[PDB]
């Protein structure tokens, strides 16, 4: 498990026990004015 | 498809309307005739008769 190289990023951007949007808020926009 | 075609169908309905009012409202003529005022009381019908 400890060989997964990506232990570099998590530890940066993503603290572990905090849940975090899997999209930003621009994008859901963005999604949202397409349809129309 | 209704949600995207707002805006076309919006600009068709006013391009048509201004259609509709340029054919009601603009004058039918083709000939515009102006004369001076050395004319007389009645020599002046007999130029539009002339011309008629």
């Amino acid at each position: 498990p400890s060989a997964n190289p990506a232990k570099i990023f998590i530890r940066r951007l993503f603290n572990s026990g905090i849940a975090k949007s899997v999209v930003s808020y621009s994008n859901v926009m963005a999604a949202a004015r397409a349809m129309e | 498809p209704l949600q995207a075609v707002g805006m076309p169908v919006a600009l068709y309905n006013g391009l048509m309307e201004r259609a509709l009012e340029q054919c009601d409202g603009t004058p039918n003529s083709k000939w515009f005739v102006t004369a001076g005022r050395d004319i007389g009381e009645v020599q002046s019908k007999e130029i539009k008769d002339g011309i008629d």
